[PDB]
RNA sequence: CGCAAGACGGACCAGAGCGAAAGCAUUUGCCAAGAAUGUUUUCAUUAAUCAAGAACGAAAGUCGGAGGUUCGAAGACGAUCAGAUACCGUCGUAGUUCCGACCAUAAACGAUGCCGACCGGCGAUGCGGCGGCGUUAUUCCCAUGACCCGCCGGGCAGCUUCCGGGAAACCAAAGUCUUUGGGUUCCGGGGGGAGUAUGGUUGCAAAGCUGAAACUUAAAGGAAUUGACGGAAGGGCACCACC
């Protein structure tokens, strides 16, 4: 008989400093009434932000789920939560006659932010190539992948949750893989195709306010 | 061909066939004159060696064993023998 | 909506179910580079002049 | 349908979760998150009948029946995740995919970015139907 | 009588392949055996593209695409004319038409 | 009558012939 | 947004690889095995093929234990229909999964036994080895990968032709066959009756292996041809078709 949408407050999504263009969207939430809270059930929201929406000028095929780990007042303070290629892209780089090679790490970082990171790579065809295959033997495929591990525990235990996802703007971690595998077999499409956040710390305000400037 | 030299055929022809298929069984392997740069003196070790070739009085190790002839530690040169 | 004007400079063959709608490339009167196929009923030649109601659609090519 | 918004360039996003099956299709607007949901109208809610449920008219109208009512609470743009029937099911969306997306085109509303959510299984449970398949 | 020298599949020193479900059907056929297209294809036709540019957020925002790929049955593909019969001597040509 | 169908019949009447084998024994 | 469970291992994935066949596809570790190549190693005929005997053997099925997500024999209903205990649809039992025993069969097919010899061409490919301008990476070279041009050996294949064969379809093997003999195993003798009855044997059962006769019958069958037909695909023509 009423219009639930007469009582929605309107928030702000922020994203963290790391980050180019701040303002994300809005996030229409129902006021405090009575025992439920317009903050409580506000608090664990995912944002799957485009990279183009949320750095200046860069790629439009990357994505980083933020979540709004705190709420002050009209503004939601979010954190890094994961990352993941455009489904469109992924799609575009597996094709036939060449060897898609995948690597994941469990790896955590400094502070207590355990990441499950997916390494992706694919067997470049030459330019003087005339053989149509362009495959990578077994052992050959697993140097690469023991590489592409070895260098994604590198880039995450030795530096923060800050850093690493200044790691994840640029191909930072999918270029220095790149780099790396030529010597064993050229593959050229290689990215971290996802981030995956598993374990977070105990909350700390003081900590996340740090990361928004 | 309906006519061909099988008699004599050329040795370009003889090297383009297998060691076992060729009119008379020969090998494709050698005995190489190998020298190292610690030690002065020649050891004689075979070109599909597959040992760990150790020099005289234990200097060094001189080839490492693979597929078909053994690669040699590059300053250690080698000279093929005639018979 | 403006009811425009096109030009057929050529007919590009006879579609639809029964051969029923001349399939024209139409040339408009606004700008002279602006071109748009469109499939046209009734008896249609080179030179005449159409009244497009609107200057949004195109015909699908066969 | 009061927010404080800047009112004149400023574009207020959500995303419409364009769900396109074989038998239904659904736009279905939501926020940026997807938590709160904004409006929801299907094929199926507009034409009466079973068998254009998935025509890609009665899912234009459910376009038009969500864009004028995301304009009362001045969601101005839509980001858009097209999404098929999916699983061990048929990953080609619906015929009313297209029509609908088109549908908001027509109505007013922005086009943010566009994406298939076609919930694609890394290896799936067996497919309903035998062995031999659906036979007809 | 044999009618294809492969028997109209690719296994030729395997013994077993994993049956896939056809798209249109369900009918589990081999992998090789299967009539398989890798269809790229836009989010919109012709009819829709002209109508989305103009009202976009974005300005250069080229519209993805969807990278799909159809497993068919001989009696689905046929019936949806993805393949179609041919003469006897037509049959053994192997090149994709164009 | 598919030969299938045809061997699924004897296999169904000789199972009825034991039957009544065992009956007499 | 989480959480739980049990399946499955997409795309990459190929007329590609591996295995005796059945079969085998997420990561990493462990275990023993294996072909091929390389070999101026060793033994020196130790070999080939094999009654009896033996290992393995898809799926379904059986037995006991754990599990049961999805699918789903039976079963229930909704449809369709003249009927519809079918196809379609909604459910759902055994089963599908795992552990340990049984079963020993498939269009288990390349419908093509194995070992050896010989008899055309070509471009590929997988693997190992060998050699040969040059590009690229570890750059800082050397040796190595990634390409590139071959050669060689085995491998899955492909095209090509008056090798030749074959009833032909087709086959470099199904050739080297009346100009008939390299070795050896299994197995066929018109179609039915019949893989039946019977006896033996194996199995918990289901059934597996072995396997008749009376009687019946002038054909059954193969390949290819021409028509006719198609609820196959295409291309036409017609105001006795349509617009």
């Amino acid at each position: 008989v009423v219009d639930p949408f007469s009582k929605k407050d309107w928030y702000d999504v922020k994203a963290p400093a790391m980050f180019n263009i701040r303002n994300i969207g809005k996030t229409l939430v129902t006021r405090t009434q009575g025992t439920k809270i317009a903050s409580d059930g506000l608090k664990g929201r995912v944002f799957e932000v485009s990279l183009a929406d949320l750095q200046n000028d860069e790629v439009a095929f990357r994505k980083f789920k933020l979540i709004t780990e705190d709420v002050q007042g009209k503004n939601c303070l979010t954190n890094f939560h994961g990352m993941d290629l455009t489904r469109d892209k992924m799609c575009s780089m597996v094709k036939k006659w060449q060897t898609m090679i995948e690597a994941h790490v469990d790896v955590k970082t400094t502070d207590g932010y355990l990441l499950r990171l997916f390494c992706v790579g694919f067997t470049k065809k030459r330019n003087n190539q005339i053989r149509k295959t362009s495959y990578a033997q077994h052992q050959q495929v697993r140097q690469i992948r023991k590489k592409m591990m070895e260098i994604m525990t590198r880039e995450v235990q030795t530096n923060d949750l800050k850093e690493v996802v200044n790691k994840l703007i640029p191909d930072s971690i999918g270029k220095d893989i790149e780099k790396a595998c030529q010597s064993i077999y050229p593959l050229h499409d290689v990215f971290v195709r996802k981030v995956k956040m598993l374990k977070k710390p105990k909350f700390e305000l003081g900590k996340l306010m740090e990361l928004h400037g | 061909p309906l006519a061909k030299d099988l008699l004599h055929p050329s040795p370009e022809e003889e090297k383009r066939k297998h060691k076992k298929k060729r009119l008379v069984q020969s090998p494709n392997s050698y005995f190489m004159d190998v020298k190292c740069p610690g030690c002065y003196k020649i050891t004689t070790v075979f070109s599909h060696a597959q040992t760990v070739v150790l020099c005289v009085g234990c200097s060094t190790v001189l080839c490492q064993p693979t597929g078909g002839k053994a690669r040699l530690t590059e300053g250690c040169s080698f000279r093929r023998k005639q018979h | 909506q403006p009811i425009k004007l096109a030009r057929v400079t050529k007919v590009l063959g006879r579609t639809g179910s029964q051969g029923q709608c001349t399939q024209v490339r139409v040339e408009f009167m606004d700008d002279t580079s602006r071109s748009i196929i469109r499939n046209v009923k009734g008896p249609v030649r080179e030179g005449d002049v159409l009244t497009l109601l609107e200057s949004e659609r195109e015909a699908r090519r066969l | 349908s009061l927010g404080p918004q800047v009112a004149e360039g400023e574009n207020v996003f959500g995303v419409c979760h364009i769900f396109a099956s074989f038998n239904d299709t659904f736009v279905h607007v939501t926020d940026l998150s997807g938590k709160e949901t904004i409006c929801r109208v299907t094929g199926g809610m507009k034409v009466k009948a079973d068998r254009d449920e998935s025509s890609p008219y009665a899912a234009m109208l459910a376009a038009q029946d969500v864009a004028q009512r995301c304009k009362e609470l001045g969601i101005t743009a839509l980001h858009i995740k097209l999404r098929a029937t999916g699983g061990n099911r048929t990953k080609t969306p619906g015929p009313g995919a297209q029509s609908a997306l088109r549908a908001l085109a027509r109505s007013g509303m922005k086009i943010g970015r566009i994406e298939d959510v076609t919930p694609i299984p890394s290896d799936s449970t067996r497919r309903k139907g035998g062995r031999r398949g659906r036979r007809l | 009588t044999k009618k294809r020298r492969n028997n109209g599949r690719a296994k030729k020193g395997r013994g077993h392949v994993q049956p896939i479900r056809c798209t249109n059907c369900a009918c589990c056929v081999p992998k090789d055996k299967a009539i398989k297209k890798f269809v790229i294809r836009n989010i919109v036709e012709a009819a829709a593209v002209r109508d989305i540019s103009e009202v976009s957020v974005f300005d250069a925002y080229v519209l993805p695409k969807l990278y799909v790929k159809l497993h068919y049955c001989v009696s689905c593909a046929i019936h949806s004319k993805v393949v179609r019969n041919r003469s006897r001597e037509a049959r053994k040509d192997r090149t994709p038409p164009p | 009558m598919r030969a299938k169908w045809r061997k699924k019949r004897m296999r169904r009447l000789k199972r009825k012939r034991r039957k009544m084998r065992q009956r007499s024994k």
